[PDB]
């Protein structure tokens, strides 16, 4: 139950970056965030994020003045923005930060997680994740993806494999500053059942 | 800042005009030939006039969006939100479209039409199965919609004038 969602995120990973390296045998081509499997992949890199938080850091609203009055699909939103500054240089910060159309730390952690991909630095950031326990102890329960000893060697493995692909995803988008359905349900703070 | 243009794009039978109708004059109607290359109407809200080019969706029309959407105050991709088949298309105009450079940095209101149908998707689902996140070099929103029981037609309006 508490890591049911564990199996669900590792699948999702896998298959979806082995679609993106059979899809881009040409291989002198960035793969982008028009591609459904690049934004599956996301999804599921969201979803290790979110898997496990404490309650205090899902919040009811992302932020902004943006109108309520549509988005009758109400959404938890996970936010994790200082643990990510912790491991992070202070200009890429700066430049997350000054971003013209993310405005929210819910954008700020979707969008950091677009721009550590196209770096290629993924692998690079869990390792200093992971080498930060106490600081982890402040986001995630005991349960957590992150907090798994074994399921931690099973990402670094799986995230080494991602500079096989070179990618260019959009990092800016104003689409980011709020949370969409697959990367919660994935994560198990919303049911898969809710995935249609 | 008192009169803007928008233009309505997106894929033939998404509800570009029936929106417009329901702007203008309130009116709904269920049989509804396809435009023809462009329709126009003005409508007034408030302080604010709003002229409204609304394009043919049928493939022979879709060369003309590039050139009907340069110089707007703010550019509507109409959805139907209930007809999956057509997403693939829909999604594939969109971002062509938005490729094009004279239209850089221009506002987009992504509208998820029809979500009075049973099983519509909603604006998040849209917001994925659109690839929305791509679009990263202007304000762009996501919202849904019934023209027909008129969900959000409000907000729609007020995000819009937002850009006049
Ligand atoms: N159920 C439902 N039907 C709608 C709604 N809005 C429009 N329609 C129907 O969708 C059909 C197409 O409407 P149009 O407004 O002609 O679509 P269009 O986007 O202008 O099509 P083109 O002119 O070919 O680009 C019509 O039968 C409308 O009655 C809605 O909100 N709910
Ligand atoms: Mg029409």
């Amino acid at each position: 139950d508490p890591q049911a969602a564990i199996p669900v995120i590792k699948k999702k990973l896998v298959g979806s970056v082995k679609a993106l390296q059979k899809q881009y045998v040409s291989l002198d081509t960035v793969v982008t965030s028009e591609d459904g499997d690049a934004n599956t992949m996301c999804s599921a890199l969201e979803a290790v994020f979110i898997h496990g938080l404490h309650a205090k850091h899902i919040r009811a609203e992302a932020g902004g003045k943006r109108k309520k009055s549509a988005h009758q699909k109400p959404l938890p939103q996970p936010v994790f923005w200082p643990l990510l500054k912790a491991v992070t240089h202070k200009h890429i910060i700066s430049e997350l930060e000054h971003l013209t159309f993310v405005n929210t730390d819910v954008g700020r952690c979707r969008a950091w997680l677009r721009l550590a991909l196209n770096d290629g630095l993924m692998e690079c950031y869990l390792k200093l994740l992971l080498q930060e326990q106490a600081r982890l102890h402040e986001y995630y329960q005991p349960t957590a993806l992150l907090r798994d000893a074994e399921e931690g060697e099973f990402l670094l493995s799986f995230l080494q494999g991602l500079t096989s692909l070179s990618f260019e995803l959009s990092y800016k988008s104003a689409i980011l500053n709020e949370w969409t359905l697959t990367p919660l349900a994935l994560s198990g703070l919303c049911p898969l059942s809710e995935l249609d | 800042k008192e009169e803007m243009e928008l233009t309505l794009v997106g894929l033939q039978y998404s509800g570009k005009t029936t929106f417009v109708n329901v702007i203008a004059s309130g009116q709904f109607s269920e049989d509804m030939i396809p435009t023809v290359g462009f329709n126009m109407r003005k409508v007034t809200k408030g302080n604010v006039t709003i002229k409204i080019w609304d394009i043919g969706g049928l493939p022979r029309f879709r060369s003309m969006w590039e050139r009907y959407c340069r110089g707007v105050n703010a550019i509507v991709y109409m959805i139907d939100a209930a007809d999956r088949e057509k997403i693939e298309a829909s999604r594939n105009e969109l971002h062509n479209l938005l490729d094009k450079p004279q239209l850089q940095g221009i506002p987009v209101l992504v509208l998820g039409n029809k979500r009075d149908l049973p099983n519509a998707l909603d604006e998040k689902q849209l917001i994925e199965k659109m690839n929305l996140s791509a679009i990263q070099d202007r304000e762009i929103c996501c919202y849904s919609i019934s023209c027909k029981e008129k969900d959000n037609i409000d907000i729609t309006l007020q995000w819009l004038i937002q850009h006049s």
